RNA sequence: GUGGGAGAGGGUGGUGGAAUUCCCGGAGUAGCGGUGAAAUGCGCAGAUACCGGGAGGAACGCCGAUGGCGAAGGCAGCCACCUGGUCCACCCGUGACGCUGAGGCGCGAAAGCGUGGGGAGCAAACCGGAUCCCGGGUAGUCCACGCCCUAAACGAUGCGCGCUAGGUCUCUGGGUCUCCUGGGGGCCGAAGCUAACGCGUUAAGCGCGCCGCCUGGGGAGUACGGCCGCAAGGCUGAAACUCAAAGGAAUUGACGGGGGCCCGCACAAGCGGUGGAGCAUGUGGUUUAAUUCGAAGCAACGCGAAGAACCUUAC
RNA sequence: UUCCCGGGCCUUGUACAAGCUGUACCGGAAGGUGCGGCUGGAU
């Protein structure tokens, strides 16, 4: 199902927050009812909507047929590298950015893979459930902060632009939604580390969330019991008490721990 | 009929009189309700306690198997 | 082989599968039959007819080994208890004793999700 | 019906033999209102049996009919998206109905060219105790009492 | 005070069985488990089903209740020890010694934390399998100390005392014993009360005493300050701004995953049929100069049109 | 009447003119699942 955006100017509002101009050509992940692509094609040189089920292709045959900007492409969003289609189709385009209309259900894999690809582009604006909105902007404390937060903030800076209530979506979602903007940072937020071990550490600290950082490290991390002293040892060096909880620490200090621990037991 | 019906004077607290206590069980070694035994609340409770005690002594079965389909 | 001419029958009656094991008086299993033996598959293994066929099959392979009379010792609450009983009683066996022996917990371990919401 | 139990029409006894079963049989034979043709075909069968067998036909009609009277039928039942073909016991009315129907349909599918000839051999064969109608009668018979496990669905 | 009574009231120390899992044999082969369809998974190193012996760790089947005890949260295998509350009978003793109680001090389901142990099963997160399910699975659920201290913590009903018809059931005492008299737990109902629903000697009735709390909805149990906590968080608790409503119970309706009953060639019991074949007519598309137009589920389609060679005719 | 279709008279309600709740977690969140509770929900 799709959320019927019966209210007008909301699409335009999210567009304005996205700052997509004539100079900018933007990819839409989900064609939907074409309205999003409708405004996108209006104010942009080139817009593409990726279709995973060609059963859904016929509709635009009357909707996006009047508009000439739209280049309909039939390829699974997960089973492709967007970079190639960007190079081919959007050679004429200047600014590469994404606007999506996913069912709040499929966002996270898509948005994570997009950033996995290390694809150079302007950014991404999406609407999704409040509590899942990158777990809000998120910060090194509070319930919202999670592993997702650290990953996303590592790749790109984060900002939630708007929060949208009911009566905006016809199949009343029983849950409020929100619109977030992401802009690709010039390389890593972190200075330097190994990516794999860093992500492993990030996951390990947040496994048993309520327990202390020290306990999370001793349990979740492979082995760990034998090398526990060494573990706590590095914590003395990096100026972090084990009695802190993972939620309390910031991303940079997570990396500072990653570097220390990497050279210790890894 | 009822179990209480087909019995004379006896002591309900005696955890060794198996000859009578066996009756208050089903085909399986399960204690019959007050529908079947025909006792008041107090006597039913005291009998149940006695039956449990007797079971523990090994005089009565904790459970059985019915000789039917 | 054993030619003891008398054993016992354990009928494991599950909702999904019906198994019958014929054993010597000592309790050591002589032969076993299932729904998969007949080759039946999926949900319809719980269908009574399959259990009838398994029962008859077990009876035939039993008479093959000299069986005359047994003690049916039924287990579980499969959809094919009574029908398999009827099949095996008239299968040609001089069956002596039939007892229900379903192992019920005395409120021990906590059951799985679907067995919750007890009254 | 829902309120009625439905009353059965009473067939007029035959002109020649003074019986109703012949009337019912010819009616089963009867198509497109051709009762004259059916009656003549039946009387030709009567002549055939009378010539080829010494005894009077009517006794043979009854005994053959009995020899093609089903006595244990199977009825479909819908339980939880499943079919239960429960064997039940038929009414005498049902007995005669299926009897006449099966006899006639068996008679029609005989290799012979002439209707009288076909129906005649059919009825003689049914008389002896072997024939298409008889065959199907015992067919449904053996189909019954096979689902005895499903016999507890009283329909 | 004396003589008893009932009870899953609490803490501690022991020990009983059924069941699940795992380790061994005796024996025994080809699948087992799973749903709505399977699939994942396990098994030829011998799995499932079976008998015999062990290792455990949690919870106590029938009794069992519409029942009992506690101030609440809550509490059931059994035996013992220590201990709290309470009911009745004698009317023996003191002589108003009383009720409530802002702060304080304790207790406080589940979840969650710290220091140790434990882990049979079940299962957040997580890993897989088909398209809200099915396999695995750490925390946790367990115990011992110390935290946290919140709920639809509910009878949505503060505690105490006195008064105002009864009927019926049920638990537990007393008596002179199917009739009285106490104390609990339910249902119907006098008077009365209530916006109504309903309550009605277990008051939401008639009165008195003390305590806590309320003053339109949203912002908001939010911010800020303060006090607790290892942390989560808890307690206390606004305003700016914005709407003219928010809400309670009840009455007619029409709708539903709803359920009961009653009907109609509705199914069933039969007969005869188009659907397959050659033609006639009607429509949707195609075609053209136009092949005019209306009718599109039943309730459009041999319908308007119950007579198209020109006429009709509207293209 | 076993069903299926279309009605009629009843009874009962989320919603009009199951649900809720306290904590805990979610790199498949029109939200889901643990653990426990409540009826302000039908046998």
């Amino acid at each position: 199902g799709q959320n019927f955006l019966i209210d007008t100017n909301i699409l335009n509002r999210i567009v304005d927050h996205a700052e997509v101009t004539e100079k900018t050509g933007v990819i839409e992940i989900g064609p939907g009812i074409g309205a999003l692509t409708e405004q996108l094609a209006k104010r942009a040189k080139k817009v593409v909507a990726f279709e995973i089920d060609q059963r859904l292709l016929p509709i635009l045959k009357d909707t996006l047929s009047p508009y000439e900007n739209v280049t309909v492409i039939h390829q699974d969003v997960l089973k492709a590298d967007v970079k190639s289609v960007i190079e081919e189709q959007f050679q004429d385009c200047d600014e590469i950015m994404v606007v999506a209309n996913l069912p709040y259900y499929v966002t996270t894999p898509i948005i994570m893979k997009l950033l996995e690809e290390h694809l150079p582009l302007k950014g991404i604006v999406v609407m999704l459930q409040k509590e899942v909105a990158e777990r809000m902007a998120a910060d090194p404390s509070s319930k919202e902060y999670g592993s997702l937060s650290i990953a996303v903030q590592f790749y790109t800076e984060a900002k939630t632009v708007m929060i949208v209530p009911k009566t905006v979506f016809v199949p009343q979602p029983n849950v409020d939604s929100a619109v977030i903007r992401l802009i690709l940072r010039d390389g890593p937020a972190v200075d330097v580390e190994n990516e794999s071990f860093f992500f492993q550490l990030i996951k390990a600290s947040f496994a048993q969330r309520r327990k202390t950082l020290l306990n999370n490290l001793v349990n979740n991390l492979p082995e760990g019991k034998a090398q526990k002293s060494t573990i706590e040892q590095v914590l003395e060096e990096t100026n972090i008490d084990g009695k802190r909880r993972g939620e309390s620490l910031s991303i940079e200090e997570f990396a500072a721990l990653s570097n220390g621990l990497y050279k210790a037991l890894f | 009929a009822k179990v209480k019906a087909t019995l004379g004077e006896f002591d309900l607290r005696d955890y060794r009189n198996v000859e009578v206590l066996k009756r208050f069980l089903s085909e399986t070694g399960k204690i019959l309700p007050r529908r079947r035994t025909g006792l008041s609340a107090k006597e039913q409770r005291i009998l149940a306690k006695t039956i449990k005690r007797a079971r523990i002594l090994g005089l009565l079965p904790f459970t059985e198997k019915l000789v039917r389909k | 082989k054993r030619q003891v001419a008398s054993g016992r029958a354990y009928i494991h009656a599950s909702y999904n599968n019906t198994i019958v094991t014929i054993t010597d008086p000592d309790g050591n299993p002589i032969t076993w039959s299932s729904g998969g033996v007949i080759g039946y598959k999926g949900s319809r293994k719980g269908t009574p007819y399959a259990a009838q066929l398994a029962a008859l099959d077990a009876a035939k392979k039993a008479m093959a080994y000299g069986m005359q009379s047994v003690d049916v010792i039924v287990r579980g609450t499969g959809a094919g208890r009574e029908q398999a009983i009827r099949a095996l009683q008239a299968s040609g066996l001089q069956v002596k004793s039939i007892v229900d022996d379903t192992p019920v917990p005395h409120n021990g371990c906590r059951p799985k999700k679907k067995f919750r919401k007890a009254s | 019906a829902r309120r009625r139990r439905a009353e059965v029409r009473q067939l007029q006894p035959d002109l020649v033999y003074g019986d109703v079963l012949v009337t019912a049989f010819i009616n089963k034979i009867m198509r497109d209102g051709k009762k004259n043709l059916a009656a003549r075909i039946f009387y030709d069968a009567c002549k055939i049996i009378q010539e080829k067998t010494g005894q009077e036909p009517l006794k043979v009609f009854k005994q053959a009919v009995e020899n093609v009277k089903p006595r244990m039928e199977v009825r479909s039942r819908r339980v939880g998206g499943a079919n239960y073909q429960v064997p039940m016991e038929v009414s005498p009315r049902r007995q005669q109905s299926l009897a006449l129907r099966w006899l006639v349909q068996a008679a029609n599918q005989r290799p012979e060219r002439r209707a009288a000839v076909r129906i005649a051999h059919e009825l003689m064969d049914a008389a002896e105790g072997k024939g298409g109608a008889v065959k199907k009668k015992e067919d449904v018979e053996r189909m019954a009492e096979a689902n005895r496990a499903y016999a507890h669905y009283r329909w």
